[PDB]
This record gives C-alpha cells, sequence and structure tokens, in this order.
C-alpha cells in the first residue's frame, strides 16, 4: 500500500459530531504516519494505552477506528479507560483493556458562537451506562418517576439530550474541546493499516 | 405527593459512626441523580455525594474516603454511611433529586446530625442584674445560661407571665464544646424594688429545670 | 476552579417594592446557574435555573436573567413571604457544585438606635474561676453594628461572642449580645470594663461601662 491514511479527513473535518452522536471512520488498506501527529504542537491532550506514541511506525494492525466529536474542556479526563461521569456514562466510553490513544484540542474559535453555539449535545440522561464503544442516539422522554411520559416534557419527564451552549467568553473548563479517538485492532486477519 | 424524608441523624461521638437513610414517594431513587447536601449552622450549603441513575458516585473532597452513598430499588431509598466522623461534620443533611447540571428541585426537610465529644451536662443560670444606674425610665435584666450540651434549652420569665420586651439569644458554641446564650428582658425602672424577675431554665437532656430570681445587686 | 460572589450581602426592603440581587462568576459559565431562597429551619427552594428559566410553582414575580459572568435576581413586587436568603448556584459545575454566598433581605423599617446595657459577672459565676461580661444592644435598625470591648482602655480582639436575634415580628428591629469571657485571674488584675457600640442610629459611639468592685 502506497496510498496515506484519510486522517486529514478526520482531524481537519469542517464540523465535529456531538458527542452522543459520536462519528466512527473506518481507515484500512493504507500507510499511516504517526509521527506526524505526536510531531504537533497543536493538540492539548495526546494520551496512549497499550501502545507507545513514538514506536507506532513500525506497527500493522487489522482495522484502525478514528471517532471525532466536541465535549466541553473539563470532560477530556472522562475520555479514558476506567472512568466515570456523564460523558463516561451516558455519552462515549472507552473499555478497560483500551489499545489505543486519545487526542484533543481546544476548538473556542470554531465551535462556540457569540450568544451560544447549542448544535452541541450530550445526553443528560439514560438509565444505564453505555458498553464500551456503544453509541445511543435515542430521543426518547426520559421517565424519572412511575408514570409514563408519552412525548412530553413535564414533571419526572426529560428530553434526555442538552446543549453545551458553548460561548466564547467561557472558562476554559466549559469551552468546546474537539476529540479525536484512534484505536487500534488486532485480529487474526490480514493486516491492512500499516505505517511508514 | 412528591416527598423525600431524611432520618437517621443524631448525636456521635468523633470517630463514630452514622447511617442516614431517605425515603422517596413520587419519584424513583435508582432513575435519578440523587444526592446528599448538608448545611452547618449558620452557614451555607455544602454537596456531599451524589449516586447517578447508572451507579456512578461522586463525593466531596471533604468527605472522601469516609462516607458512601448507596440506595435500595426495592425500598425506593437512598443512604448516607457516614464512618470517622468529625466535629465539622455536624450539619443539616438533606437528601435532593438533581433534575438539571446540580438544579435541586425535590428537597427533603433534612435530618440533624451533631459530632462532639462534649459530655451532656446541664447549665449554671447567672443574673444579669439590673444596673444601679435612668430615673423614670427603662431597665434591663436577665439571665445568662452558661456551659450546657447538648441544645436545646427553653427559657421563660415569671413562668410565663412576662412576655412583653423578653429577648432569648439564639446560643453560641464555645471553644470548650459546650453552648452558652443569655435571654433578656427591659422593664419600667420603678418596678426594680417591687416586681419579682425569675427567669426558668429548661434543659430535658439533662432533666435540668432552674429558677433564677434575679434582683438588684447591693453593696 | 470557578468562585460565586453575590450582591449586596444584606438588603432592606418594603412590601411591593423591586428587588434585584447579583450574583458573579470568576469565569464565564454561560446559563448554568440556578437560584434558591431559604428561611431559617426550612430547606431550600429552586426559584431559577438554566439562569433564567422559572421553576413550575414559583411566583412570575421572580425571574433571572444574564449569561456569562453576571446575573440577577428579580422580585418585581416584594411580597411578604419573601423576605429570606437567596443563594446562586453554579451548575454543571467541575469538580463540586459551588453556591453564593447568599443575600438576606430583611423587613425595611426607620433607623434605630439602640439602647446599651453592660452587665458585670455575678459574684457566684466568680466564684468558679471564670467571669463572663455582657453587652447588650437592644431593639436597632438597621442590623449592621459593632461592638468593641476595652479592658483598661486596651481593646479586646478574640475573647468574645456575640449572637443576634431574627427581626422582630412587631417592631423589625434587632437585637445583639456580645460576651466576653475571662479567667477570674485575668478579671481581677484590671478595673474598667466597657463596650464601645457603633450604629447607624447613633451620631458617635455609645460606650457603656463599669468599675469592677465598684456597685
Ligand atoms: C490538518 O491540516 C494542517 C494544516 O493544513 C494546512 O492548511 C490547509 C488549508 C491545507 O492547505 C494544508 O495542506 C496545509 O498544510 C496540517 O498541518 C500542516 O502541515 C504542513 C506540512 O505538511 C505545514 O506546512 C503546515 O504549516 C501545517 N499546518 C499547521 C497549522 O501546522 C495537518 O497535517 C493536517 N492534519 C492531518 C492529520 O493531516
Ligand atoms: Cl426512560
Amino acid at each position: 500500500h502506497t496510498n496515506l491514511c484519510p486522517f486529514g479527513e478526520v482531524f481537519n473535518a469542517t464540523r465535529f459530531a456531538s458527542v452522543y452522536a459520536w462519528n466512527r471512520k473506518r481507515i484500512s488498506n493504507c500507510v499511516a504516519d504517526y509521527s506526524v501527529l505526536y510531531n504537533s504542537a497543536s493538540f492539548s491532550t495526546f494520551k496512549c494505552y497499550g501502545v507507545s506514541p513514538t514506536k507506532l511506525n513500525d506497527l500493522c494492525f487489522t482495522n484502525v477506528y478514528a471517532d471525532s466529536f466536541v465535549i466541553r474542556g473539563d470532560e477530556v479526563r472522562q475520555i479514558a479507560p476506567g472512568q466515570t461521569g456523564k460523558i463516561a456514562d451516558y455519552n462515549y466510553k472507552l473499555p478497560d483493556d483500551f489499545t489505543g490513544c486519545v487526542i484533543a484540542w481546544n476548538s473556542n474559535n470554531l465551535d462556540s458562537k457569540v450568544g451560544g453555539n447549542y448544535n452541541y449535545l450530550y445526553r443528560l440522561f439514560r438509565k444505564s451506562n453505555l458498553k464500551p464503544f456503544e453509541r445511543d442516539i435515542s430521543t426518547e422522554i426520559y421517565q424519572a418517576g412511575s408514570t409514563p411520559c408519552n412525548g412530553v416534557e413535564g414533571f419526572n419527564c426529560y428530553f434526555p439530550l442538552q446543549s453545551y451552549g458553548f460561548q466564547p467568553t467561557n472558562g476554559v473548563g466549559y469551552q468546546p474541546y474537539r476529540v479525536v479517538v484512534l484505536s487500534f485492532e488486532l485480529l487474526h486477519a490480514p493486516a491492512t493499516v500499516c505505517g511508514k | 405527593q412528591v416527598q423525600l424524608v431524611e432520618s437517621g441523624g443524631g448525636l456521635i461521638q468523633p470517630g463514630g459512626s452514622l447511617r442516614l437513610s431517605c425515603a422517596a414517594s413520587g419519584l424513583t431513587v435508582n432513575r435519578n441523580y440523587m444526592s446528599w447536601i448538608r448545611q452547618a449552622p449558620g452557614k451555607g450549603l455544602e454537596w456531599v455525594s451524589v449516586i447517578y441513575s447508572g451507579g456512578s458516585t461522586f463525593y466531596a473532597d471533604s468527605v472522601k474516603g469516609r462516607f458512601t452513598i448507596s440506595r435500595d430499588n426495592s425500598k425506593n431509598t437512598l443512604s448516607l454511611q457516614m464512618n470517622s466522623l468529625r466535629a465539622e461534620d455536624t450539619a443539616i443533611y438533606y437528601c435532593a433529586r438533581d433534575f438539571y447540571e446540580g438544579s435541586f428541585d425535590i428537597w427533603g426537610q433534612g435530618t440533624m446530625v451533631t459530632v462532639s465529644s462534649a459530655s451532656t451536662k446541664g447549665p449554671s443560670v447567672f443574673p444579669l442584674a439590673p444596673s444601679s444606674k435612668t430615673s423614670g425610665g427603662t431597665a434591663a435584666l436577665g439571665c445568662l445560661v452558661k456551659d450546657y450540651f447538648p441544645e436545646p434549652v427553653t427559657v421563660s420569665w415569671n413562668s410565663g407571665a412576662l412576655t412583653s420586651g423578653v429577648h432569648t439569644f439564639p446560643a453560641v458554641l464555645q471553644s470548650s464544646g459546650l453552648y452558652s446564650l443569655s435571654s433578656v428582658v427591659t422593664v419600667p425602672s420603678s418596678s426594680l424594688g417591687t416586681q419579682t424577675y425569675i427567669c426558668n431554665v429548661n434543659h430535658k437532656p439533662s432533666n435540668t429545670k432552674v429558677d433564677k430570681k434575679v434582683e438588684p445587686k447591693s453593696c | 476552579a470557578i468562585q460565586l460572589t453575590q450582591s449586596p450581602s444584606f438588603l432592606s426592603a418594603s412590601i411591593g417594592d423591586r428587588v434585584t440581587i447579583t450574583c458573579r462568576a470568576s469565569q464565564g459559565i454561560s446559563s448554568y446557574l440556578a437560584w434558591y431562597q431559604q428561611k431559617p429551619g426550612k430547606a431550600p427552594k429552586l426559584l431559577i435555573y438554566a439562569a433564567s428559566t422559572l421553576q413550575s410553582g414559583v411566583p412570575s414575580r421572580f425571574s433571572g436573567s444574564g449569561s456569562g459572568t453576571e446575573f440577577t435576581l428579580t422580585i418585581s413586587s416584594l411580597q411578604p413571604e419573601d423576605f429570606a436568603s437567596y443563594y446562586c448556584q453554579q451548575l454543571n459545575s467541575y469538580p463540586a457544585p459551588v453556591f453564593g454566598p447568599g443575600t438576606k433581605v430583611d423587613i425595611k423599617r426607620t433607623v434605630a438606635a439602640p439602647s446599651v446595657f453592660i452587665f458585670p459577672p455575678s459574684d457566684e459565676q466568680l466564684k468558679s474561676g471564670t467571669a463572663s461580661v455582657v453587652c447588650l444592644l437592644n431593639n436597632f435598625y438597621p442590623r449592621e453594628a459593632k461592638v468593641q470591648w476595652k479592658v483598661d482602655n486596651a481593646l479586646q480582639s478574640g475573647n468574645s461572642q456575640e449572637s443576634v436575634t431574627e427581626q422582630d415580628s412587631k417592631d423589625s428591629t434587632y437585637s445583639l449580645s456580645s460576651t466576653l469571657t475571662l479567667s477570674k485571674a485575668d478579671y481581677e488584675k484590671h478595673k474598667v470594663y466597657a463596650c464601645e457600640v457603633t450604629h447607624q442610629g447613633l451620631s458617635s459611639p455609645v460606650t457603656k461601662s463599669f468599675n469592677r468592685g465598684e456597685c
């Protein structure tokens, strides 16, 4: 393989998904230049688990997945193995045995708008925790008591999603961060993604 | 009929344990963000712990490793196990439901938790004698109710026949760990020679009842 | 972490007044704010959430506004049941909820200077080894008042505690006690015991005093 992996499409994407509806790009049959990502001085977070970040260009994997979404600054710590909280429990969950890297950068200049950017959403209500790499896009009214809701937002009956409302004057912890999660999968199948 | 009802509070020594419970009706505990919040005497609110519908729990830094929040789905209750208690854990403890990012719409009435090494003790009652110095005006006298534990005490004057002009102050907690308060009343100076003034002090925890006659002091 | 300030700490108002309370956040928190009411001996009551949404069952005279760092709670026409304390809360906060220090709204009345009284320790208490000296500030308004103990003209600090009543239901005044505690030996090392009171109703500070052992 001589074609480069389309990591540009993921990291430089025009728009990013809401975390509850996180995007997944399946990357295969390509050569990846991972040192380009790690040599970049433009990332706030670059944490890898089960792989050393530098000595990564001479590894081959069956599939590489690139998940991407926007969360709060204060919530980036939840995109890690073994974490709990609103985002890890109800929006995007990494497995305990995660093999991959978590990459984040402040996107206040792109994803906040004056008076509030209500495009980006997170799930506030869910009965049970997500399994690793589970994506829940349902919009059913959340039942917090014994009586059914049937589509109306009232007492004990909550719309499950809420808006971040990113305003450019937000404190850093409330500012938007774009996140890319690279997971590396090694199955008993031909390895389609190698580095060079 | 939506309500939360706390229970299990009480008096305990430092290092002891208490378990609070919170019975819910009108909402399902295991489907909600349920929190304990406490309020020390004369202070503001402090969040203590939360349990998520999905099961995650979180704690204030000041209680981490000592308190444990839990819930019982069959009884629709919430609980707080408090170990290694300290004097500064003394507070009213509320359970509350969080319906938007910390917005607590349903609150219980609260249960009082008092952590202290003080021995139960009835108060001494000392006179605040009317000053010997305004002719034809108003005089102040009272009773100092000193060194008791625990709260509360009650004070009356002349067995209830004197109510006008009485001020019974909130107790203060002294550095000894014992409480003290005073009760005062203003009366006509003309009456000091003729009307007897007696404060009636009741401290039920020690079975103490004291009547103290308050007179002008003589030389 | 972010810190919340509230202004003013105390506010006097009459029935029918327009009342506005302010909450400041040290960094931008968008509309992540809630407002509560609390009265003595009762749990807090949610008034506003998301900075401006009126909680159901709350009278429409309550409104909140602001976004970012500056937030206000407004009572368009103050009603008798609105005399209370009010607190703001930072929502969706990391790591823990943060509450503002509060605003107490009490009942406005005409200025009334306190009547001041000083009480020496009783002979009965003295025989036990401790002397409590009590200064009483009676039926004053507004609540703000300063008590300065003086012992042989040395200004005392660190050895007194004060207590204040709730606003009187009939005349809307406050009363306050200050108690100076000394050992008997210390009490007997000095002669002149005085409390000096400062208050808006007094053109200059009022001092009440006694000399130890002089009736
Ligand atoms: C994501 O894009 C950056 C920047 O892209 C630059 O601007 C674009 C409009 C397009 O014209 C790119 O070709 C530009 O390079 C990439 O980082 C750049 O790398 C080049 C060298 O390859 C360098 O000259 C630029 O200065 C870099 N830009 C910055 C801001 O440092 C980056 O590699 C892309 N991400 C991925 C995963 O490919
Ligand atoms: Cl539901």
